[PDB]
């Protein structure tokens, strides 16, 4: 619910994303409410309107770049190369998550590759954990690296297009 | 661990490297095509070889993972469609051979010229000058030398590459396990069902057959009334009974007969649909078009177009000095990026091609979910079918009127229907038997059916058969005559176009059905069908997940291929036909042809191979400039060219007929021949040491 959280120039990649911790008591949530530029406000555990009252121990927010047909992979419960070996929920989740549109600033027209994404681990993700581990994996006759980088570009559809994620959790 | 672990591994592997290099391949080709310089192909050309040598590559690793150990159907099939198409098993110089073959013919067909006999400096090439002839003009003679000088100075230089090309591509297939080409090309429509055996390579043979046993009255009654209606202009030219001159059709191969419809018309005094006036009134652009086209859609529950669709799209001509292709095609980029390519002029062919196109990238929208292999249609038809649909849907007087660029005062009386169905036909159903004896043909010469020494024997042979087209000058071996279409020469297959038209019309009698229509089905319009627009879109959301039999029964409730809905189309016509055709000849013979009447047969009775046959030609021809200098008082200089040898068996008897120098047109009357014959009957006779007795010249 800060402004550095989502309005940091650089958001970052999927696969080591940036946990920041919150302890403070401003938070109004009207500016999440009325910003109406909010792709998915969806959440669960709360009815995202007696959000303002309740209090909590502590604020967990996350950042990814996750393309557009993979948001609804950052929801709980489902399978999914982001839900499986980047970024996973647990099945009890009691926080929200927002998502926009982020053509303007993470899309170029030659095509924006500084965003990566783990394709294959080993074994599915824990919930809430995290693996920075460069290395590679084997598939054919060759070994190749584990981190796959999104090609986003500017004339592409929404599908495949960034979107900024901000997961809070309480 | 297991097989499908490890496939589905490199699938995703593969997926994830390909829609980058499919991206990056598809904007090259597009800044060549909306900015056509020499700098933007070789953008174009680097990205289609990195693109190319991934496949190669992806190919070759695809080809260890063992088909028989897989259970889940789109691995399977993604990895079919992998092992299916790769690096050949031919070797360097032989692949270098058929790169620099096809090259050849490509350049060939593209710059060949013919020279006018009267002036050789006024040489034509075929796409803006022998087109225009072909398609426009009313004279036989004009006709004939347009005919007469491609296939001659393009056709004979195209036999001995596609002789090459031949084998070339016979033993490539054999490496892919085919056996032949023809076999590699009939593998799109081969599918795997679950429940019970599949679609075979064979299957398509005998069900293309069955086909066209099924159209051939259809296209009996239309040849005969085409016959009948030129025979009026061109008279003593055509046979009541026999077939159609091959360079009378409305274009270079009689392809379409649709350039003959001025001379075909019913009610001509009746006229036809022609709203342009009234989108160059109401202030109409590309953009309205496009913008109706995208209602349409929206009106049966298809999606509205991108945001990126109206900024990216080329749809009109551009205005400051960029060169671009005017050629209509609607383009999937990759990464949800739809675009259509047109350069839109004010007219109704436009409005259906935008349709047509809009149609296409409804297609590519709907299978976009997909994985990278199995974003394509059905089959090769399946694409082409729902376009022409679209525009078949659109394209009724009732959608012109609510769209108000017809008057409500246009009434539709029966005139009008069988003019429209007439001028349908001569597209659709005239395209069918030509478009299934040359994939016939293909089939057969791949598949060695046609020895090399037969081609030309066997081509006008089955165009008599079944297109009843007869051939107005006679070819031997030295020509190459289906090599003058663009897709013999390019490397295309040409089934496609066959299928289209059975599954368009299939699709439409289904779609007219679930939109509740109960008039006759060329006047069915599929708009505000929200369940037609399901139906259609459950259709197209499964690009090639599954078996294209299993699509169809989806749609239309049958299996099978099924011409039915496209006799119930045209069956008003069909009526108007045999109406029409009571007092004409239905059907043709084989043994009629333009120099028929006129040809001397001779027999031979007794070594006699090409040689003796280029002297024999050459008697003929000294015999002939004998008798026109000693009887007309006339100087000709008749050459071995200008006399056409015809049903030559290979030592028994042939026939032979004269023409003019400078006029393919003028055969010498058989009178005069037999005369220049008899006048120096001494020299023939003793050029080849024999008397009369056994050269016949009956
Ligand atoms: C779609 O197509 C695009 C085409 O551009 C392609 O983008 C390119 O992706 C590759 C692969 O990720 C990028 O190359 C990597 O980039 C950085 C360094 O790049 C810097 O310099 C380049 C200048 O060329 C700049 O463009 C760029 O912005 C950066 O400033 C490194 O992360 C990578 O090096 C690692 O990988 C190499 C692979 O062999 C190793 O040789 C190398 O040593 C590095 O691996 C090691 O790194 C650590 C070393 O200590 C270690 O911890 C690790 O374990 C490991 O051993 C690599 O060079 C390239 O820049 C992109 N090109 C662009 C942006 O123009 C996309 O990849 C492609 N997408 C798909 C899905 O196929
Ligand atoms: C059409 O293509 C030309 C190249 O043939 C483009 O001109 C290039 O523009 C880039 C970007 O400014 C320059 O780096 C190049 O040097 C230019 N090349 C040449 C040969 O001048 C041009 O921009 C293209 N036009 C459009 C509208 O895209
Ligand atoms: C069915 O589609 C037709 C066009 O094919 C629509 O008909 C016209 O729609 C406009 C705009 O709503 C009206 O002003 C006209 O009166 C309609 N009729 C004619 C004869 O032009 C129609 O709206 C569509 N149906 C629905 C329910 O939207
Ligand atoms: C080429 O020969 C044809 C056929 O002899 C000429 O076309 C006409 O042929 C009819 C009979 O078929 C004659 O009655 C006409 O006199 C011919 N000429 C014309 C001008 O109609 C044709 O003219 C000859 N020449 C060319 C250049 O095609
Ligand atoms: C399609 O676009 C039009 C014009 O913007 C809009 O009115 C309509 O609601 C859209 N339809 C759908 C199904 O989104
Ligand atoms: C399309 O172009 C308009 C007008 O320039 C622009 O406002 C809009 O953002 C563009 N839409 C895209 C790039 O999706």
């Amino acid at each position: 619910p800060f402004s550095e959280v989502f309005n940091a120039t650089t958001f970052a990649s999927v696969y080591a994303w940036n946990r920041k911790r919150i302890s403070n008591c401003v938070a109004d949530y009207s500016v999440l409410y009325n910003s109406t530029s909010f792709s998915t406000f969806q959440c669960y555990g709360v009815s995202s309107t007696k959000l303002n009252d309740l209090c909590f121990t502590n604020v967990y927010a996350d950042s990814f770049v996750v393309r557009g047909d993979e948001v609804r992979q950052i929801a709980p419960g489902q399978t999914g190369v982001i839900a499986d070996y980047n970024y996973k929920l647990p099945d009890d989740f009691t926080g929200c998550v927002l998502a926009w549109n982020s053509r303007n600033q993470d899309a170029s027209t030659s095509g924006n590759f500084n965003y990566y994404y783990r394709i294959w681990r080993s074994e599915k993700l824990r919930p809430f954990e995290r693996d920075i581990a460069h290395y590679d994996y084997q598939v054919g006759t060759q070994f190749k690296s584990s981190l796959k980088n999104y090609g986003f570009y500017s004339s592409a559809g929404d599908s495949h297009q960034p979107y900024r994620v901000v997961v809070l959790s309480f | 661990s297991t097989t499908e672990d490890e496939a589905k591994k490199f699938l995703n592997d593969f997926n994830s490297e390909a829609e980058n290099l499919t991206y990056q391949s598809s904007l090259a080709s597009w800044d060549y095509n909306t900015n056509i310089s020499d700098e933007n192909v070789q953008k174009m050309d680097e990205a289609g070889a990195k693109w190319s040598a991934f496949y190669e590559e992806q190919s070759k690793i695809a080809k260890n993972y063992p088909l028989e150990e897989i259970q889940t159907d789109i691995v399977k099939r993604q990895l079919q469609i992998l092992q299916q198409s790769g690096s050949p098993v031919l070797s360097e110089d032989k692949s270098k051979r058929l790169n620099s073959i096809l090259n050849a013919m490509s350049t060939i067909y593209s710059t060949g010229k013919v020279c006018k006999p009267n002036n050789p400096q006024e040489c034509l090439l075929l796409e803006p000058g022998l087109d225009n002839i072909m398609g426009t003009s009313k004279d036989y003679h004009e006709r004939l030398w347009a005919w007469e000088g491609w296939r001659a100075e393009v056709g004979k230089q195209l036999r001995p590459l596609y002789e090459e090309y031949v084998v070339l591509k016979n033993e490539m297939a054999r490496g892919y396990h085919y056996e032949d080409y023809g076999d590699y090309w009939r593998r799109d429509y081969e599918t795997e069902e679950s429940s019970g055996p599949g679609y075979s390579r064979d299957q398509l043979m005998k069900d293309v057959d069955r086909i066209f046993t099924e159209i051939k009255p259809l296209y009996e009654h239309l040849h005969a009334y085409v016959r009948a209606k030129l025979m009026d202009t061109y008279p003593l030219h055509i046979s009541p009974t026999g077939c159609l001159p091959a360079h009378l059709l409305g274009d270079m191969w009689g392809r379409f007969w649709t350039n003959l419809y001025p001379l075909t018309v019913p009610f001509g005094q009746k006229p036809n649909i022609d709203v342009t006036d009234e989108m160059v009134k109401q202030g109409w652009d590309a953009n309205r078009i496009f913008k109706e086209a995208e209602k349409f859609f929206v009106s049966v529950g298809l999606p509205n177009m991108t945001e990126g669709f109206w900024n990216n799209s080329m749809l009109t001509e551009p205005g400051d000095g960029r060169k671009v292709v005017c050629h209509p095609t609607a383009w999937d980029l990759g990464k949800g990026d739809f675009r259509i390519k047109m350069c839109t002029k004010v007219t109704m062919e436009d409005f259906l091609t935008a349709h047509h196109e809009m149609g296409h990238i409804q297609y590519d929208m709907a299978y976009a979910s997909q994985p990278y292999l199995l974003r394509n249609g059905a089959n090769e038809g399946f694409h082409e079918a729902v376009g022409e649909v679209m525009s078949l849907s659109v394209a009724t007087p009732k959608h012109l009127k609510t769209m108000g660029l017809l008057s409500p005062d246009f009434r539709e009386d029966d005139e009008t229907e069988i003019n429209f169905l007439l001028k349908q036909a001569l597209n659709i159903v005239g395209t069918l038997p030509f478009t299934y004896m040359l994939e016939k043909w293909r089939w057969m010469v791949f598949k060695g059916e046609i020895p090399k020494e037969e081609w030309m024997k066997k081509w006008w042979e089955m165009r008599r058969e079944i297109v009843g087209v007869v051939e107005p000058v006679p070819h031997d071996e030295t020509y190459c005559d289906p090599a003058s279409l663009f897709h013999v020469a390019n490397d295309y297959s040409f089934i496609r176009y066959y299928t289209r038209t059975i599954f368009e019309f299939q699709f439409h009698e289904a779609l007219c059905r679930i939109a509740q229509h109960n008039g006759p089905l060329h006047k069915c319009d599929i708009s505000n069908s929200t369940d037609a627009g399901k139906k259609l879109h459950q259709m197209l959301s499964v690009g090639k997940s599954q078996a294209w039999t299993k699509t169809l029964e989806d749609i239309v409730g049958s299996r099978n291929m099924d011409v039915g809905p496209l006799l119930r189309y045209f069956e008003p016509l069909y009526t108007w036909l045999q109406e029409q055709n009571r007092k004409s000849y239905v059907g043709w013979n084989t043994d009629w042809s333009p120099y028929s009447d006129q040809s001397i047969k001779v027999r031979i009775s007794l070594e006699w191979n090409d040689n003796e046959m280029y002297l024999f030609r050459s008697s003929v021809a000294y015999a002939m400039r004998e008798y026109f200098l000693k009887t007309k008082n006339q100087t000709i200089l008749f050459g071995d060219e200008n006399v056409w040898v015809s049903n030559l068996k290979p030592r028994i008897s042939f026939n032979f007929h004269v023409t003019s120098p400078e006029n393919v047109s003028d055969i010498i009357p058989r009178s005069e021949v037999e005369g220049a014959i008899r006048m120096s009957r001494s020299r023939i006779n003793d050029a080849f040491r024999l008397d009369d007795n056994s050269l016949e010249f009956l």
